[PDB]
């Protein structure tokens, strides 16, 4: 509903689709509702647009050529160095779980159960083992 | 166009066009011949237009043409008239489009990197347009001069 | 003529969490009288209470509701044990009784300071003559709650 | 706390620096607003237990908050709820007085939130409270001095929320 | 270890560690500009 | 200020400001042009006013400034002449404000203990603001010249 | 530092420090005193440094210090040269903790919207710092010339 | 959030109110400035960079904040300043262009004073930067929209303070 | 997280010094311990699972603890308090290595107190286990590692009680 | 001077000098070693005066040092830097004279006409010696840089 | 608190031992340096105030730490950090006598680092004024009892550290 925040879902192709065109057709309208995808990609994770050598390439070029998806493009985000750096590093390492949370699956914890599945993953596995259950949820995958 | 602007939009939401987007698709075709001779005019004087806007960008930046200038010579001048007649072009297009979707694809998504790459300074690239703006305004009646101007100040905003 | 300023530094710690002297300050007045016996360790207490220099360093960086937790660690020597004792003490530093002689009466600040100075309790345990002491673990039955 | 005046010279003192013609600008445009301040604090206070009522009349009572199940619900509870009313109008007036709002941080806003939280205590109606409070001072109070006294119970308004 | 009377002293704020004003001496140098121009010519 | 002390007050006896409380900050705010007149003329002359205070300082004690003496040498010397510009200073934060609470927190609260460690005289410092108090004096009218000596005066009274 | 570094990576898999990243350690504490030895003879000759490579700089690249130049006149050129000598010293701290690490936080991470908004020509800053490693080189053993010059050809590298 | 036009939607809704004479007179009001405001938002769009640059010089750089110590110090602050700037400034311009600012409390303000002291930034000194901004803002805008756009900046700058 | 090294850099940046005489000799003091260190880790690394063992079986078990009432009863919160003990041995390992407790505050003691209160958790038990880990650790490292590596076991214990 | 103007109104009407004329000869004269003092610090520093003005000056306005400005060169340059110290050279000979007589005869009077000649902007060359002031209030303590400024406003005074 | 009469017999009444021959050859390596405990502390004590003044004059005044935007800045905090001083000089002083440093922990430590975090007390500064009168100290007190002043000094700074 218009309640809530937009969603934004890339339906649009991108694929580098091709058709029947010019072959070095200076405007192809759509190459450009991919890109501000990309860039709210960036506003959900991080919040905000990083600086010029933080963002991560080679994981957009990907997704623009139509190589991988946007769950694959969130996962590379997610797992990078910059997302570490800014919210697991400085904190006591409870508060960068629940923090992390709110990002990647948008809402806090429910519980001790789910809080508690977390701490001890990360004792074992690290930032690293952490991400990927965010990311590897059966709800992630129901939800978004 | 506003006409893809519109449609794109539509799609995307898997619904026909509101009315507000036919609004302003009826709005827009009205001012065709208008847009068409904002055009013409502009594209009958490119000459003169992008001449004179390299006087003016090179009295407020002498130094671009100065040894250490990234137009510092005669082609390295050249060159440089010349792109702002690539610009100048982009812009016809984009009034006579009626938005900016032409202009953005050639011309600005990319340019940052492009310029760089050749350390350009992109800031007074956007005072050779400010030049270009302030020329081609003087050759329209009032009422195209601000629609045309629109444009003329968009691409100065992308370039920044 | 020590036994008095052993005990009368005994006062700024006890009231001011710390003695005052090495900054320099000090109740000077008031102070004095207690030395030369005119008034009792409890009326210098309880000027030291209503002093401006205590209004500046407990009273005016802490709320209301703040007061009154502090004032019965300074004047007491123990937390507030229940929830009826905040009420008590919450509405009598918040009303203004009125201003009756030179004044500073029902006070906020004035009037909470009296009501724990005279009240039963305090002069009990550290009736007049004494200085208020920290009545933690090893002093007292401690609550548990 | 602070006022207008000691803001400036507290933020002059830590760089050790004299007071300069910004600073002594700032000081100015406080003494030249001051006379008016005073003649709407004795407005205020004069009128004290009436902004009260109109304000609970306008913002309060006649509701479920009243009510048995209501906070403010018990003799008990109304006498507290007005005797906070009370506070907010009082500091509102020395910070008005003061020009700067370090008092309503210092003196009423610290831990606040989270009393009211942990005793119940509505949130959002205590804000219309204030508001409406601040609606019948700007009436009282007159042009001279309506936006002055307005600003700091906004202060503490959207120090709850 | 001496007399009274260095009591011509600045009273400033000294700057701080990067002003644009430590580097200022060391500003003027050597180029074709307004300080190339010799004075007494 | 007269305005921190009457609310301060006010407050603690938990109370609208007084009549009398009212009346002293109408009566100081009508005063506001006059001090700050009198802040900027000392404020101006600071760096003549320190001078003169610290000539007629050694007139009077030589010694400070001799073998055994807290200031002794060119730098021992500096020091004292800069802590003289910080209480003039304070001074002039005084007057503006009416009444002590800055001047108080910033240097007479703990400086009996600051000095005592140093093995400042305490007494020759009492002496350094006299001095100032007659060389900023006569750079003000008679009315000024008084209203800013209770300040003067104050800090000479503290010291002690 | 190269310790920084190290046990980041330990933390983030959550397992105690591994044998090569121990030997780096150990590598590093001896490297530690030739490095903290570096750093202070470049701390010696900083205002020669400075200066010569801004002299460097501006035969290189005079059209900075012109009319159109972002550090045109005497000012404009003494913020210039402090912030030569900024860069170099961050270079001296990056030498001494065997990593980059810190320099980057205090100096390049963020330095592209800074100059830009200052609208200050990246890549003559980039040149400025070259002139900086001949100047600094040139007092130094071959050995220890090297090990400095990876740190200035960083610099170089990340305003880029 | 709401604009001009949906605040008066919501103030009638709230009374189940078909929009009457006085409701219809506020909507004309707003609808009468419009064209104004989107040519102010197009200048400040396209002049973004310059104003941040022009507000941090007057106001900020040059300095002590941009000096070790200082708040500003460091590529990574100094970045996060501009940055911060930025938003100021584009949301300015929504408020502007909707013409209610209720979007600055939603998305700008509510928690914003806590989460500067939390992190030591500087007060006072970004108040400044938003008056800068705003005296920048109204050259270039011109007699037009000068007073619109200016009372956006002035919400900012009081909802710090 | 700060170390030795990173702790002096800092504490000369905001004053943008650079690095003195002082500043070295501190460095100098820190580079001269450095190798000492790197073998106490290695030896703390791969008996970690013992000392917890053996400072678990000195301090915690055999006891009301791990009975039915306990905090540690139940393979649950057996499971917890161990996997908790082998957080503390290995943070200290690395403020150790970095000569400077700073990440122990940052990652470990931030919050921790209250919530072991929350939980329940017995605080003087814990601190029990930490220093019963301390005294395996010394006996462990030798002469040349037993009092740095102890005082950062120290650092813990303090910033629980 | 004070005389040369009060003289002249003495033998214009035949008479002796006043009580008056004699009291301000008196007070005019009594002031004389401060105004001696004034010019010497200011004479002291007239190179960094001037080109501090110039630099102050060229970012206020630059065009006169480009392509189509008065000033474009080195020794186009080098004449504007000279007007402005013959002014500051004019600056001192009035603060010691007490008026303007001197200063007008030899740089006022046929200026505007000269510097219109040649076509130079005469506001631009306000500037430049408000510019100068600057620079060199800032070489005398508070006292003797009032003194010496009066003396620069004037002549920005006349030149308008 | 405990001293090394004290702690080893709760050492051992905690195992229920009495004491035997490894707890009464430590009571003896206690009371064998007894006497020199003492000397030291006459010597101290009667030194005080010239230690703290020796020890600011080498590591803290004549600093940008007393100058406007240091922490030591104003007469009421150079009394607040003197007055520390004299705290630490004055426990170590009571460690030494008690041969354990449990006093610095319970009475001086606990929560220290924080508490000086929270107001901005610079800690590394605090460190090198601690360092500073340990070096008066261990001039002052000689040979005899050098060694065991020192380690409560340096039991104190890598407390804060
Ligand atoms: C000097 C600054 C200061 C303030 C402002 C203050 C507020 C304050 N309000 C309180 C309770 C309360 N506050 C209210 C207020 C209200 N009830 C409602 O329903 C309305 C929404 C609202 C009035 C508009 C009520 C009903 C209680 C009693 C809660 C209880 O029964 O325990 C209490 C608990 C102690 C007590 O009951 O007195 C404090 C400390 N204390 C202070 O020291
Ligand atoms: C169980 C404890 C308890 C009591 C008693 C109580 C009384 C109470 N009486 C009220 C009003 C009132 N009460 C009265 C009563 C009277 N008028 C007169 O002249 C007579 C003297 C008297 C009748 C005998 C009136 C006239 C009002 C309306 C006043 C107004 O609206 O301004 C209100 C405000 C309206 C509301 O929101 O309910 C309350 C809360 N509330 C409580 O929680
Ligand atoms: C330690 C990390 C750090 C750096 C590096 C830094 C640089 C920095 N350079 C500045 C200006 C400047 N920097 C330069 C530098 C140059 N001009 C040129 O053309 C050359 C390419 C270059 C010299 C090699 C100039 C000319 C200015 C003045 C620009 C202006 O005022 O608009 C300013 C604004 C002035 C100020 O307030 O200090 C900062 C903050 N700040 C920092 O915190
Ligand atoms: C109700 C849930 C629950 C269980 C089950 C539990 C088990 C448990 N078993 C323990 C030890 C032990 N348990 C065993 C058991 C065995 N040895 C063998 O080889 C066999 C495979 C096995 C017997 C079938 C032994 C030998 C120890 C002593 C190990 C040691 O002290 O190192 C201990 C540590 C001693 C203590 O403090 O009590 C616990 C807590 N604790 C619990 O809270
Ligand atoms: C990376 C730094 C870090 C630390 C140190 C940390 C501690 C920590 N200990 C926890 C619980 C716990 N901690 C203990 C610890 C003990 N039980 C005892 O009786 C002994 C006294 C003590 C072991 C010596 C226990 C039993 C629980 C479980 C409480 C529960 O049942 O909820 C929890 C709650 C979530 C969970 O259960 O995992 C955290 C976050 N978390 C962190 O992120
Ligand atoms: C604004 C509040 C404030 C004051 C006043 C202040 C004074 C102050 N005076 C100092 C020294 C000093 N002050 C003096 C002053 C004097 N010597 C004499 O004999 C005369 C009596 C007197 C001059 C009138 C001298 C001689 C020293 C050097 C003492 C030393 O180095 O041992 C120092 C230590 C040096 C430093 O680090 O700055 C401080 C902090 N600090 C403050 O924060
Ligand atoms: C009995 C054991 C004990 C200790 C040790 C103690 C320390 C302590 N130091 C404090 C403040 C302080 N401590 C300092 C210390 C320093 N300033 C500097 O710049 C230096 C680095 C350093 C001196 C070497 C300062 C300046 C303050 C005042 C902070 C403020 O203005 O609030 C305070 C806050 C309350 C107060 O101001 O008195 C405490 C409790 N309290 C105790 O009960």
């Amino acid at each position: 509903t218009t309640l809530g925040p937009k969603i934004f879902k890339l339906t649009q192709n991108v694929g580098f689709r091709s058709k029947g065109m010019v072959q070095n057709a200076g405007v192809v309208t759509v190459e450009g509702s991919v890109q501000a995808l990309i860039t709210a990609a960036y506003q959900q994770i991080f919040g905000r647009q990083l600086y010029q050598g933080q963002r991560l390439k080679v994981a957009e070029i990907k997704l623009e050529n139509g190589e991988t998806t946007v769950k694959e493009f969130v996962r590379a985000l997610g797992r990078s160095e910059i997302f570490r750096k800014l919210y697991w590093e400085p904190f006591y390492v409870c508060k960068a779980i629940e923090y992390i949370h709110r990002r990647l699956l948008g809402r806090p914890t429910y519980d001790r159960v789910e809080n508690n599945r977390y701490f001890d993953i990360a004792s074992k596995k690290g930032f690293y083992g952490v991400v990927d259950a965010m990311l590897n949820s059966n709800e992630y995958q129901e939800v978004f | 166009s506003v006409l893809t602007k519109a449609i794109v939009n539509a799609d995307a939401e898997a619904r026909y066009l509101s009315p507000g987007e036919l609004d302003r698709i009826k709005s827009f075709v009205a001012s065709g011949e208008r847009r068409l001779r904002i055009a013409q005019t502009l594209t009958e004087a490119r000459e003169r237009i992008v001449k004179q806007a390299g006087d003016q960008l090179f009295q407020i930046r002498p130094d671009v043409v100065s040894p250490g200038g990234n137009a510092y010579g005669e082609k390295m001048t050249a060159l440089c008239l010349r792109d702002l007649d690539y610009y100048l072009r982009l812009v016809t297009y984009g009034i006579v489009a009626g938005d900016v979707t032409p202009i953005e694809e050639i011309g600005i998504i990319g340019v940052k990197e492009m310029y760089n790459s050749l350390q350009t300074p992109i800031p007074a690239v956007a005072e050779g347009v400010r030049a270009m703006k302030n020329v081609a305004t003087s050759l329209l009646s009032g009422d195209d001069a601000a629609e045309a101007g629109f444009y003329f100040d968009y691409l100065v905003g992308a370039m920044q | 003529s020590d036994e008095k300023e052993r005990v009368v530094r005994a006062a700024y710690r006890q009231v001011f969490e710390r003695d005052l002297k090495a900054y320099g300050q000090s109740v000077s007045e008031a102070e004095s009288k207690v030395k030369n016996g005119e008034i009792s360790v409890r009326e210098f207490v309880r000027r030291l209470g209503k002093s401006e220099l205590y209004r500046r360093e407990f009273y005016q960086p802490f709320i209301n509701s703040r007061v009154l937790e502090l004032a019965f660690k300074h004047f007491l020597g123990r937390a507030p044990e229940s929830r009826a004792e905040v009420q008590k003490y919450f509405s009598i530093i918040s009303s203004p009784i009125v201003r009756g002689q030179s004044s500073m009466p029902s006070g906020g600040l004035y009037a909470l300071i009296d009501a724990l100075i005279d009240s039963e309790e305090y002069t009990s345990i550290f009736g007049e003559d004494t200085v208020p002491y920290l009545r933690n673990l090893g002093v007292e039955a401690q609550p548990s709650w | 706390m602070q006022d207008a005046i000691t803001a400036v010279i507290n933020n002059y003192d830590v760089q050790g620096k004299y007071l300069d013609g910004a600073a002594l600008d700032k000081l100015k445009a406080y003494f030249t607003t001051g006379a008016v301040r005073v003649r709407a604090a004795a407005v205020i206070s004069s009128n004290a237990t009436t902004i009260i009522k109109e304000a609970a009349a306008k913002a309060l009572i006649y509701s479920d908050l009243t009510r048995p199940g209501g906070n403010m619900y018990t003799t008990r509870r109304y006498a507290a709820c007005i005797r906070d009313m009370d506070y907010f109008l009082r500091y509102a007036t020395y910070a008005m007085l003061a020009g700067d709002p370090s008092i309503l941080d210092e003196r009423v806003l610290n831990g606040l939130k989270e009393t009211y939280n942990s005793l119940g205590v509505p949130i959002a109606a205590t804000v219309g409270g204030i508001q409406a409070m601040k609606e019948v001072v700007g009436g009282l109070v007159g042009p001279d001095a309506a936006k002055e006294a307005s600003i700091y119970f906004d202060y503490l308004s959207s120090g709850l929320s | 270890r001496k007399v009274i009377d260095s009591i011509k002293i600045e009273d400033p704020v000294k700057p701080g560690d990067f002003a644009n004003f430590l580097d200022m001496a060391r500003g003027i140098e050597s180029r074709t500009g307004v300080w190339s121009i010799s004075y007494e010519s």
